[PDB]
């Protein structure tokens, strides 16, 4: 009554619907097993956490700006005027059982979300997963990053703790007023009044439960549909031509490791949602516009923005009776970088000439100027971030505060040039380091030559050898070639027994002969498939 | 020794004529591998011009303007040396 | 589209706050401005007492 | 492949040879042991003055210096020296399991030494001296505490070499690694015999 | 006691008169004047340790104390007899009062610390950066009498929150807040500093995201 | 309409005096849900129309669900191929009904505040074993428990219309 009822309900599902065609198409789909192809899954797998916590945070949070005295449990805030957003965020922190944990693992899931989006953008950038067939997928993923950034900024500003209330005052109301023609108009449309306009926090709650995460969920749905139906890309390797995806199928293997990786991402978020404090809004105060911190720094995925405020050197213009302030520039500048980050595949489609349907990836050493432009962007992000904690860097690492913001202000101009030089020539030297492992072998320990005194490194060749001390030099194929005989089948047979006690020797012989024959069968089947493609 | 060969037929491509030869960079057909060099010359020169424009601001510490002159003169010296060596074909 | 946006678009330069000159807009008006003529606007501190004075 | 050109027992080789050739990681860790003995000479000279200074009953009044918890963990550590030497006897004769059993129990009672020294530090700081509290308390906390860092680094070497025995075939190079970590840690607990004679017995 | 003034003078002559001129004056462009600052100022500036200092830099930082409580009273009463100003609050034993200074309220101290000064330091009293090399220090290693005499006579770049700017009820109230904000544990995990999002970012990357990418490279292979 | 109504509605039960434009409610204590629903009605340009066409769209929604259930019932559109479609449509009717009830109770106008008192708090207390427990879990307190209207706003923007 456990397999018979499964067969009966399966024939019922096949009777009502006719799914088995469009289920077999799904659970025979192959995803490749490279590790970096899990990175964007983190941006999925934390995002579901952001719903599963976040829904829970919706049914306790009360947005308002109606000024209430606390009269609750938290003693250093009693009788103090606070917005009811902050009061019920304090109630999430201290009243409800396991409430501080759910809101902390929610904030940590937001950090892992907006950081894994950046890690995965680094993946699909430097591996070249964005040219011709997947450029719209880059565009909707880039827009998904923009919505992630703005929506998280609506997130930690949603209680008006004053560390983020001054973040609204800096970013969302100083830059918004600082836009030339229609700046004040979109400010007073966004707030409905002055800066503590009484319908800001509920408007952010409206945009932040549903209105931006509805668009984020729609773009993730269409995004994973573009990854799903239009097949996944892959690195080139042994049996990996342009028009096939090699790897594991969905049903026995990929579903198990994907669900287990969802569970381990949730484990990392839960461990660091418990063991590490985040946004301690009771240590912070209610937002009152006459008191600040010293840090006053945003969350890290937006620290490149007002760090760009912290580094742009006070250039204001004054036309005939008006004022362009500094905040126009970064309102241009954030509009600049996004217009380079959305529209990059069309930019280098124009520059390079990549008018070809690319499915195989390119290793990020194989494309040195694009990896170097990318490392310019990575190090420029790291500079604009690492000079946004300008304050606390100059605090702890004892530097003059003026000195470290000048270090940033020169660094955003000269350090992309330095990292472009180092990145371009480092990619070319990584190419040359695995283009001499083909013309020579793989390096090992030293033998001396017998009749005279020499020292050869005793290279182990990768392909066919000639009759003498040099092999037939292979051609490059976009693959990671192994540079250690370690990573080949050399000395990789320890005792199979236990960590403390050995198994009997016939069992060791059976296990190592069976595993050796299975690995031999793996490379034999992959090699004969590779010969079937060309032959 | 427990490895197979690797063979990848890509879509190889300007189409393999103008750019960098496959002996200057060891894999030029496998991806985009040459920025045009006037772009990086004018990028360095415009970087140094931006560092020289950065004097204009709220400013009383003139110990900084010597750093701006220094990091602008280093970039102008590198760009000028690099352009002069390509004007003479990498000589002296 | 204007029915979407028209509920949002407020004029920031509608004169809202009463001032000594008359009704000025909000950006040219803090609470430091006089309401009718020279009135005593005391530069009072905020002794952070919960509610009473 | 054809067969290989580096047709050896492993990708790792011994360090040169050890039948008519000295082992080279052996002499490397011997001279680095000697350097760390000079490091302990720096710590001993920070001890043997600031004991010529304090006169009379010189270990000060909050330092009820516990010997009844000191001499059991020294006895643990120097019996663990013989467990580690039995591990290297089972490393010369080439079985990973005789190595791993004796180094697991050596790591366990070396961890017991580190936890006993940590409990001695808790029990001697909560009703006694602190490192800004005394001269003798500070030199006691640094002359044996950075020895605690030496033995916790030796424990890191034990767990690290045990994972290394998990991941590869037992070569003579790995017996070289085992004998090197073996008498690094033998140096650690001969320096601790020197420190335990110095601090507690000789004073 | 006049012998206590003499003890203050004996310690005064042999520690500072290279930079205070031995008539309690200011040696010009080497050390400022010292009269009128008073016993409270000398208690905070030597009991913390700071002013028996060694260079004139961006700001003279914290250090171990160069004199003890049996001598700070001598040195502060000597500077108050030569000058005269704010004095350190003392209990019914004549010694420096350090536990009778924590006020009966914290939430008023929270709002008043937060309004009046936590711009400079932090919310819980961690440090904050200042303009040209100078910086606010952490308030964790701060004796409550040093906190009262820190706000009472402002040493370096901080405003002296006087006896009339903040009333002693308010100052006892602020030192009630900071000795139970830099002392209370971080509710709900490790306190990544006191200031929020930059340590939370850096501990997202190398603790959380490095572990996530390590799991992702243990699960998936590489090719 | 409803997205448009989210970025003007402020749920609360913090008691505010009106001090706006509507003259028969001035100086009267009101929840801020009701105050900003009055602001949707009278402040914003074309606001009363969008909230009215929102309520009429809710009526045409929950009435056309009933008309269509009559269609697929009486025409027999629910047997062997499509009984799961009937089940998820029926659950969709249940969520439509409960979610609209969370809807017109979301401003606490007292014609629907007494609807919360009758339906959502008299029937909820009136459940034998676990009745009072699910009442005090749903409200967090008494009947004007200060986290009812934001919980209905939470269930009513996203949490029930996400399932819908
Ligand atoms: C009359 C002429 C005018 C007068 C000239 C004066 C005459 C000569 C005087 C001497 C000049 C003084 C300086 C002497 C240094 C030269 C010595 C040298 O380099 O060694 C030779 C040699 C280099 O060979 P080479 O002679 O230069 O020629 C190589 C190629 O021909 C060239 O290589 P290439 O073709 O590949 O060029 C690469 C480079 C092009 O070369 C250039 O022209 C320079 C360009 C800039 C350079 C900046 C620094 C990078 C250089 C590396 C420095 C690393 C430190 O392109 C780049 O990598 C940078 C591109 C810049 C991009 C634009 C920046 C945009 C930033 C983003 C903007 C954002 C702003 C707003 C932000 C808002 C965001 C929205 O060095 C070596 O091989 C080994 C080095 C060993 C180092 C030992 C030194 C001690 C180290 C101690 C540690
Ligand atoms: C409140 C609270 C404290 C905060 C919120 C935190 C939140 C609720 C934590 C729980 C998250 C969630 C419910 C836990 C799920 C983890 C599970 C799935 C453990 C994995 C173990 C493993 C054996 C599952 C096997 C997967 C099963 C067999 C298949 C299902 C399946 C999955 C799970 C896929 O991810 C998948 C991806 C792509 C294609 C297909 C599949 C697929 O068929
Ligand atoms: C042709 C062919 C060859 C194709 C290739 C070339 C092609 C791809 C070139 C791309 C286009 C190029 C890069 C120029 C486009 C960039 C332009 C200048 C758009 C910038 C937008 C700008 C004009 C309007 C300013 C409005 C900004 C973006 C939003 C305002 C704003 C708001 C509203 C905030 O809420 C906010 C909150 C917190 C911080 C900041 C902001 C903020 O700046
Ligand atoms: C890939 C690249 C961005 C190319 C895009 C195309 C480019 C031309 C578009 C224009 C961009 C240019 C003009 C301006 C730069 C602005 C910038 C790109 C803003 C967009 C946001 C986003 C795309 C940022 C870039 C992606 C991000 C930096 C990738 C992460 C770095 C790497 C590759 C991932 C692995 C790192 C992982 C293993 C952890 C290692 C630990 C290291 C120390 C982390 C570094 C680090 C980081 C990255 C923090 O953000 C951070 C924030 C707060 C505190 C501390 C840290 C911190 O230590
Ligand atoms: C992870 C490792 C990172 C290592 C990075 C190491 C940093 C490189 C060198 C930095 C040199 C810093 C020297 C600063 C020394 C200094 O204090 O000078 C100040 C201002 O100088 C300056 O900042 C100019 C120097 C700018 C440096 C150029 C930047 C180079 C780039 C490439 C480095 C960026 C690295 C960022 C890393 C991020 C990660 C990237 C992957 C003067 O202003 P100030 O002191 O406040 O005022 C004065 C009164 O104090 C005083 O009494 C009175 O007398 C007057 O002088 C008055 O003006
Ligand atoms: C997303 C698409 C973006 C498209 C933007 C361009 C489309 C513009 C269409 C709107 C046209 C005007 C609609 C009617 C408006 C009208 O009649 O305009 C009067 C005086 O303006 C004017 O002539 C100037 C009109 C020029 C428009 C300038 C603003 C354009 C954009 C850039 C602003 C950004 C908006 C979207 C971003 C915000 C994001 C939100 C999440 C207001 O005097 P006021 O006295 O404040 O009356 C108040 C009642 O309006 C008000 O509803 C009522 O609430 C009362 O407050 C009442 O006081
Ligand atoms: C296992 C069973 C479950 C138990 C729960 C385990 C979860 C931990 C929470 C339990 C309570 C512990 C938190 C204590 C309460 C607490 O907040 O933790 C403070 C933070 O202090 C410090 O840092 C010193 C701590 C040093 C320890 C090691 C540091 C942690 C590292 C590993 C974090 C990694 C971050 C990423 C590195 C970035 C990479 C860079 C390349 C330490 O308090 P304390 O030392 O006594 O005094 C404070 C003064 O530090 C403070 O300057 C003073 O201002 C006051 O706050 C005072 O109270
Ligand atoms: C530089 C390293 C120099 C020496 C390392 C010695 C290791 C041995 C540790 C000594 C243990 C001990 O006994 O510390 C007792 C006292 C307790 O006094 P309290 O806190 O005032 O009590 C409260 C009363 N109200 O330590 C203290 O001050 C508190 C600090 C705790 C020990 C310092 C950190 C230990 C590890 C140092 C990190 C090494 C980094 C190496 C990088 C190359
Ligand atoms: C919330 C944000 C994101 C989510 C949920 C997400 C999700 C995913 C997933 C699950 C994959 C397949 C796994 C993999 O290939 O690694 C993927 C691939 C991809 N994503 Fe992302 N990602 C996000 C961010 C981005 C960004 C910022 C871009 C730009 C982008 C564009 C792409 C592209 C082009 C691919 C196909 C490349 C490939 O197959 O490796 N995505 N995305
Ligand atoms: C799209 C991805 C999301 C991100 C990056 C994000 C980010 C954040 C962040 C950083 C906070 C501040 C948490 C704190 O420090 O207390 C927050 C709060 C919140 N989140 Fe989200 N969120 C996301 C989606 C959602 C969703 C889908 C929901 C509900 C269905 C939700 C509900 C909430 C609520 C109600 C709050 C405010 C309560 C509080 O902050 O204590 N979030 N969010
Ligand atoms: C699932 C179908 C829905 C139904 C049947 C429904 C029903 C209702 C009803 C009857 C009202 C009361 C209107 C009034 O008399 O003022 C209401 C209000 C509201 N609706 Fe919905 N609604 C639905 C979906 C949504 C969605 C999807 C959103 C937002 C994305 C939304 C946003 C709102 C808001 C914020 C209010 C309160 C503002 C006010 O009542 O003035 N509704 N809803």
């Amino acid at each position: 009554d456990f397999a018979k009822l499964a067969a009966a309900q399966g024939d019922a599902i096949d009777s009502r619907y006719h799914p088995s065609a469009a289920v077999r198409r799904q659970l025979n789909k192959v995803f490749p097993t490279h590790w970096s192809f899990l990175l964007g899954e983190i941006a999925l797998y934390s995002f579901i956490i952001l719903l599963l916590t976040g829904v829970w945070l919706t049914l306790f949070f009360d947005p308002s700006m109606a000024h209430v005295t606390y009269d609750g449990v938290y003693q250093p805030l009693r009788g103090v005027q606070m917005s009811r957003a902050y009061e019920t965020a304090l109630d999430i922190s201290f009243e409800v059982r396991g409430g501080l944990f759910v809101r902390q693992v929610h904030h940590w899931a937001a950090l892992m979300f907006a950081a894994s989006i950046m890690v995965h953008l680094a993946r699909i950038f430097f591996t070249g997963a964005f040219r011709r067939p997947r450029e719209a997928n880059w565009v909707i993923g880039s827009l998904l990053l923009i919505l992630a950034m703005f929506e998280g900024f609506f997130g930690y500003s949603l209680p008006d703790d004053l560390l983020s209330g001054t973040g609204i005052r800096a970013a969302l109301s100083g830059i918004t007023m600082g836009i030339p023609v229609i700046g004040t108009w979109m400010h007073w449309a966004l707030f409905g009044g002055d800066f503590p306009g009484e319908i800001l926090i509920p408007r952010l709650y409206a945009l932040h439960i549903l209105l931006i995460p509805g668009i984020i969920l729609a773009l993730i749905g269409a995004h994973l549909a573009l990854v799903w139906f239009q097949k996944h890309t892959q690195f080139p390797g042994p049996g990996r031509t342009e028009t096939n995806v090699v790897g594991v199928r969905v049903m026995p293997v990929f579903a198990v490791k994907s669900g287990a990786f969802f569970a381990m991402i949730t484990g990392v978020l839960g461990l660091m949602g418990g063991l590490l404090t985040i946004n301690p809004i009771w240590n912070l105060g209610p937002y009152k516009p006459s008191q600040v911190s010293a840090g006053s720094q945003p969350d890290f995925y937006m620290m490149w923005t007002d760090g760009l405020i912290r580094l742009w050197p006070a250039w204001e213009f004054y036309p005939f009776g008006h004022t362009i302030p500094q905040g126009v520039w970064v309102a241009v500048g954030m509009g600049l970088v996004f217009a380079l980050l959305i529209a990059y595949p069309f930019i280098e489609k124009k520059v390079t000439g990549d008018d070809a349907h690319h499915n195989l990836l390119q290793r990020p050493r194989d494309v040195p100027v694009r990896t170097a432009i990318g490392s310019m962007a990575i190090a420029l992000y790291l500079l604009l971030t690492f000079a946004c904690m300008n304050d606390i860097i100059a605090l702890k690492f004892h530097i003059s505060l003026n000195a470290t913001t000048w270090i940033g202000r020169i660094g955003m101009v000269v350090l992309p040039a330095i990292v472009y030089f180092v990145a371009y020539r480092w990619a070319i030297s990584l190419q040359r380091s695995d283009r001499e492992v083909l013309e020579h072998g793989v390096e090992t320990g030293i033998i001396k030559r017998l009749p005279h005194g020499a020292y050869v490194e005793l290279h182990q060749p990768l392909g066919p050898v000639d009759e003498h001390g040099h092999p037939i030099p292979l051609e490059y194929a976009g693959a990671p070639l192994p540079k250690r005989m370690n990573k080949l089948g050399s000395g990789g047979a320890p005792g199979t027994g236990s960590f403390l006690f050995p198994d009997p020797a016939v069992e060791h012989e059976a296990l190592t002969e069976a595993a050796h024959a299975s690995e031999h069968k793996s490379l034999t089947a992959l090699k004969e498939h590779q010969d079937r493609i060309h032959g | 020794m427990s490895s197979t060969q690797d063979r990848s037929q890509l879509d190889p491509e300007v189409e393999r004529h103008t750019g960098v030869d496959v002996e200057d960079v060891p894999s030029a057909e496998w991806g985009w591998s040459h920025m045009p060099i006037g772009v990086m010359h004018i990028g360095g020169l415009l970087s140094a011009a931006f560092l020289l424009v950065m004097m204009r601001g709220n400013h009383v510490g003139h110990v900084e303007d010597w750093f701006l002159i220094g990091f602008a003169a280093v970039i102008v010296a590198l760009v000028g040396r690099n352009w002069w060596l390509r004007r003479r074909g990498w000589i002296r | 589209l204007v029915a979407f946006i028209g509920g949002l678009i407020k004029n920031p330069w509608k004169p809202v706050v009463p001032t000594a000159e008359g009704k000025k807009a909000v950006l040219w008006t803090s609470g430091w401005t006089p309401r009718f003529k020279g009135e005593t606007i005391y530069l009072a501190r905020a002794t952070g007492r919960p509610g009473e004075s | 492949m054809t067969s290989a050109v580096g047709t050896s027992g492993t990708a790792i080789t011994s360090r040169v040879h050890s039948l008519n050739r000295p082992n080279m990681v052996s002499v490397g860790t011997i001279v680095w042991l000697s350097s760390e003995l000079m490091f302990f000479a720096g710590l001993f000279a920070m001890y043997f003055t600031a004991r010529a200074q304090a006169g009379g009953a010189w270990p000060p009044e909050p330092t009820e210096l516990n010997l009844a918890l000191a001499v059991p963990v020294t006895l643990v550590l120097i019996a663990s020296s013989f467990t580690c030497q039995m591990g290297v006897f089972a490393a010369e004769r080439g079985d990973v399991f005789g190595l791993r059993r004796w180094y697991v129990i050596t790591f366990l009672m070396g961890l017991f030494f580190v936890l006993g020294q940590g409990y001695e530090y808790i029990h001697l700081v909560e009703h006694g001296t602190t490192i800004p509290g005394s001269a003798y308390g500070s030199v006691f906390y640094l002359a044996t505490g950075f020895h605690g860092l030496h033995v916790i680094g030796g424990l890191v070497a034990f767990v690290l070499l045990l994972a290394r025995t998990k991941m590869s075939k037992f070569t003579p190079a790995q017996a070289t690694a085992a004998i090197v970590v073996s008498y690094y840690w033998h140096f650690v607990d001969i320096v601790w015999i020197a420190l335990f004679a110095t601090i507690y017995f000789v004073r | 006691q006049s012998a206590l003034l003499r003890t203050g003078k004996q310690l005064f002559e042999t520690s500072c008169v290279s930079c205070h001129g031995a008539n309690l004056q200011g040696v010009p462009d080497r050390g400022p004047s010292l009269i009128g600052t008073g016993e409270a100022a000398v208690y905070f500036q030597v009991s913390t340790g700071r002013m028996p200092a060694m260079r004139g830099e961006a700001q003279a930082p914290s250090k171990p104390p160069h004199f003890d409580e049996s001598q700070i009273d001598a040195l502060g009463a000597y500077v108050q007899a030569n000058g005269g100003g704010p004095t350190v609050p003392r209990d019914d034993h004549g010694a420096v009062a350090q536990e009778s200074l924590i006020g009966g309220d914290v939430a008023r101290g929270g709002d008043l610390f937060r309004l009046n000064c936590a711009s400079c330091h932090n919310f819980t009293g961690k440090g904050g950066a200042l303009s040209s090399g100078k910086y606010a220090p952490d308030l964790g290693d701060a004796n409550p009498a040093q906190i009262y005499t820190a706000m009472l006579t402002g040493p370096q770049n901080m405003p002296k929150f006087s006896d009339r700017q903040l009333t002693p009820d308010e100052k006892r109230d602020i030192v009630a807040y900071v000795r139970e904000s830099a002392e209370t544990p971080s509710y709900g995990g490790y306190g990544l500093g006191g200031f929020g999002p930059a340590p939370e970012g850096m501990a997202m990357w190398i603790i959380g995201m490095v572990a996530a990418i390590g799991v992702a490279m243990w699960i998936g292979s590489r090719a």
